[PDB]
RNA sequence: AGCCAGGAUGUUGGCUUAGAAGCAGCCAUCAUUUAAAGAAAGCGUAAUAGCUCACUGGUCGAGUCGGCCUGCGCGGAAGAU
RNA sequence: GAUGUCGGCUCAUCACAUCCUGGGGCUGAAGUAGGUCCCAAGGGUAUGGCUGUUCGCCAUUUAAAGUGGUACGCGAGCUGG
């Protein structure tokens, strides 16, 4: 089972997600059901790991953003354009 | 050696190449050769690099170049002064921003690739990197 | 010390086994002989292999060894001359009972425990010549 | 010996070694395996 | 490269075969050619001798399950094992032999009876004849 | 670092004498004198020699290592001794000790007369052979690499002075 | 990592060749005794021999190996009063 | 409201990408003689036949007959093909 730690953006646009990226960090968005979409922050080196092995795309994902627990799918990805790095994570919520 | 069979117009201005590429993903292979510079490649290049990457392969497996040679390059010859009309179409070139898929292979082993993409890579103007497919 | 392998009614001629144990030191005349002698009893059109053991004063002592493995298939299966190109041409067929034919002569030399063991090695010798088991 | 920008092991008994800021190719089994970077 | 899946099941070949046989022999092989080794492993499967070169961290395991437990002080430099599975004897007078017409090695150390045998005292289980001499 | 942390065991009649980076050390063979690195902690302390970094020093672990070495054929200097045999290989090629000078025949206008430095003695049992002994491991490896240089062996015959333990490797001349 | 020891049998695999016996080439590349040993990674022979590696048992006794993201340096670097 | 052009003669001066001589590594370096690269600028580095020639071809030398910069060095220094 993997889990993700997360915390919500306090930012939203183009400065602040480079400055999460220059802060080995980056965005990822929560989406699907009912609820608001939610904007949150990953660790680089943590996620870039986890989606190494085939599973992280297929398992039911579990972030934990401040103690609550979402169970989700990775959606989509935005890689960067040449080097092995995640610039963002869609997650659907499951 | 790759060209355009026919084309609207002969010559094509200057231009510039800004941006990061579009198609940066391993699309028909199992691993690819992806461009981390910026540059211009012509034709004879990506033929040398295609010749290499074959040979190393012992032309087993199967090989996709994802960039095409599309944008003409004219030249004036010596002793021609500035203007008098454009120079005359010489060769054709790709334009390559950082990011560019050039050249996808499957069926051979990661190492056999590997040394195959190693081989073609120094024909090559550009720097460039090792990729493989992956999920989504 | 030298390992070579004459015919089993054969031994003399200078360009099989001439100056090539000749060179050492081997009386060429007196091996020759006490050779065919002792291989009187092995079949006609058979090569037998002989290792020869030689001293400080050209003095000699061989043992009989029993026929190749890759000779023996050849009989068995009615060739003179292997495949140029082995699984890749097949020459002949050889049965299961041939292959403990072969296995129950070669036990002598053999470093197999069991009968299936003894049979495998020269099942080994019959694929990389082109001979298949049939 | 081989002065090129280029200097690589070919064989498994090259030994590649900085002596006094120099990149070298030191080979026990083939003196024509002997490189400097320059 | 052996893996631990590889070293249990090592354990377990030699540990089974440690119950079954009688007598076992414990002895050094270095600086002996293969041409003479499987001619000694052909003079023991004719003999009911089983034999094997384990490594003495695997040993140390295979015999703490009793009773070879005292062929421990034994398991320092190579190591090979004599297991007779058929009549006591064999291996212990086979060893012997082998040793004085090749000269190298000495012969560690025998066992039989749970019991410790130096290397001086090993005439005992080479002077045993048959099963078999009873009659 | 696993050379520096090995202790040098110095023997019954080996005197050792510290003075900071100074160390005299006197056996049955002689006395040797070196000027350890800055960088180098020496401890003695029992019949033993232990060595270590001196803080403040970026490379203290790699000279502790090379001190620890240096010290340890210093002690077997002083006790067994070093040595090395050379062998001369080639037509007239002759070796001869008088006193302390190699007089050696070695294909040249002129026979070579190599002086030997202090504590390194010579014998040639034969006509072509030479024995050096000394407490000195540097100064007798020095003394055996400077009467190979006379004659270093050729790669065609294996013809020169050579060490004993030396491998030659020879060729064949080009074809035609 | 170093050091001690082994690196076997069918078998000189088949074809080819004056010869090709792991080691000119071409094709196959199993099986046995096994702790492990490629029908052989390189040198050597007219062909053999002989030397060594892949691999493995012993010794030693706590670390060791090389990919990734990055900072600063090094070589590549020859010119005319 | 003028910075005289090619070549020669005379006189040179610097660079080194070194022609010779010096040191050295590799060699498909037995020796003799070579090939290639590294280091090295201390000195040395033809005369003639033809052509305005520089160059080039040719003859005969020499250890060698270097490659370039200097307003393609040098006409208030000469020549004037
Ligand atoms: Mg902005
Ligand atoms: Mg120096
Ligand atoms: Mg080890
Ligand atoms: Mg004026
Ligand atoms: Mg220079
Ligand atoms: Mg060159
Ligand atoms: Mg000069
Ligand atoms: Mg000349
Ligand atoms: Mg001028
Ligand atoms: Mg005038
Ligand atoms: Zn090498």
């Amino acid at each position: 089972m993997f889990t993700i730690n997360a915390e919500v953006r306090k930012e939203q646009g183009k400065g602040a997600s480079r400055r999460l990226r220059a802060a080995n960090k980056f965005p990822a968005i929560i989406y699907g059901g009912k609820e608001a979409p939610l904007a949150i922050e990953l660790d680089h080196d943590k996620v870039m790991n986890m989606q190494a092995k085939a599973e992280f795309y297929s398992e039911v994902l579990t972030i934990v953003v401040d103690g609550k627990e979402i169970k989700v799918k990775a959606q989509d990805v935005q890689r960067h354009p040449y080097k092995p790095k995640l610039q963002h994570i869609d997650f659907v919520r499951a | 050696m790759l060209q355009p069979k026919r084309t609207k117009f002969r010559k094509m201005h200057k231009g510039r190449n800004r941006g990061l590429a579009q198609g940066t993903d391993v699309s028909f292979g199992s691993f690819g050769l992806k461009a981390v510079g910026r540059g211009r490649l012509t034709a004879r290049q990506i033929e040398a690099a295609r010749r290499a990457m074959t040979r190393a392969v012992k032309r087993q497996g199967k090989i996709w170049i994802r960039v095409f040679p599309d944008k003409p390059i004219t030249e004036k010859p010596l002793a021609v002064r500035m203007g008098k009309g454009k120079g005359n179409v010489e060769y054709w070139v790709a334009l390559i921003q950082p990011g560019k898929v050039l050249y996808e292979m499957d069926g051979v082993p990661e190492e056999l690739a590997r040394e195959a993409f190693k081989l073609a890579a120094a024909k090559l103007p550009i720097k460039t990197t090792f990729v493989t497919k992956t999920v989504m | 010390y030298v390992k070579l392998q004459v015919a089993a009614g054969m031994a003399n001629p200078s360009p099989p086994v001439g100056p090539a144990l000749g060179q050492q030191g081997v009386n060429i005349m007196e091996f020759c002989k006490a050779f065919n002698a002792k291989t009187d009893s092995i079949e006609k059109g058979l090569p037998i292999p002989v290792v020869i053991t030689v001293y400080a004063d050209r003095s000699f002592t061989f043992v009989t060894k029993t026929p190749p493995a890759a000779v023996l298939l050849k009989k068995a299966a009615g060739i003179k001359s292997g495949s140029g190109k082995p699984n890749k041409d097949k020459v002949g067929k050889i049965s299961r009972a041939q292959l403990q034919e072969i296995a129950q002569t070669k036990a002598a030399d053999m470093t197999g425990a069991d009968i299936e063991a003894m049979t495998r090695s020269i099942e080994g010798t019959a694929r990389s010549m082109g001979l298949v088991v049939e | 010996m081989k002065v090129r920008a280029s200097v690589k092991k070919l064989c498994r008994n090259c030994k590649i070694v900085k002596r006094d800021g120099v990149i070298r190719v030191i080979c026990s089994a083939e003196p024509k395996h002997k490189q400097r970077q320059g | 490269a052996l893996n631990l899946q590889d070293k249990q099941a090592i354990v377990a070949e030699v540990s089974e075969v440690a119950k079954g046989a009688l007598s076992a022999v414990v002895a050094d092989s270095r600086g002996v050619t293969v041409d003479k080794m499987t001619e000694l492993r052909k003079a023991g499967r004719e003999a009911g001798v089983y034999m094997r070169v384990v490594r003495n961290t695997l040993l140390r395991r295979a015999v703490e399950g009793t009773p070879f437990e005292c062929l421990k002080d034994a398991f320092v430099g190579p190591t090979l094992i004599a297991y007779v599975t058929e009549h006591p004897g064999a291996a212990a007078r086979l060893f012997k032999e082998f040793a004085k017409a090749n000269a190298k090695f000495e012969v560690k150390a025998a066992a039989f009876e749970g019991e410790l045998i130096p290397a001086s005292q090993i005439d005992r289980l080479a002077t045993l004849p048959t099963y078999e001499e009873a009659i | 670092s696993r050379v520096a942390k090995a202790p040098v065991v110095v023997p019954a009649g080996v005197d050792v004498k510290i003075n900071g980076q100074v160390i005299t050390i006197k056996g049955k063979n002689g006395e040797l004198t070196r000027t350890l690195n800055d960088a180098v902690e020496v401890k003695h302390a029992d019949n033993t020699l232990t060595f270590g970094p001196r803080d403040g020093y970026a490379d203290g672990w790699a000279q502790a290592g090379t001190a620890r070495a240096l010290l340890n054929s210093m002690v077997i200097g002083v006790t067994e001794g070093f040595t090395k045999k050379l062998q001369l290989v080639g037509v007239g090629y002759r070796a001869a000790v008088k006193g302390n000078v190699i007089n050696l025949s070695l294909g040249f206008s002129h026979p070579v007369d190599h002086q030997l430095p202090a504590g390194i003695t010579a014998e040639c049992p034969t006509q072509t052979e030479i024995v050096l002994k000394g407490a000195d491991k540097q100064v007798i490896g020095q003394v055996a690499a400077d009467l190979r240089a006379y004659r270093r062996p050729e790669p065609y015959k294996g013809k020169g002075v050579r060490y004993a333990d030396e491998v030659v490797r020879t060729k064949e001349a080009k074809k035609k």
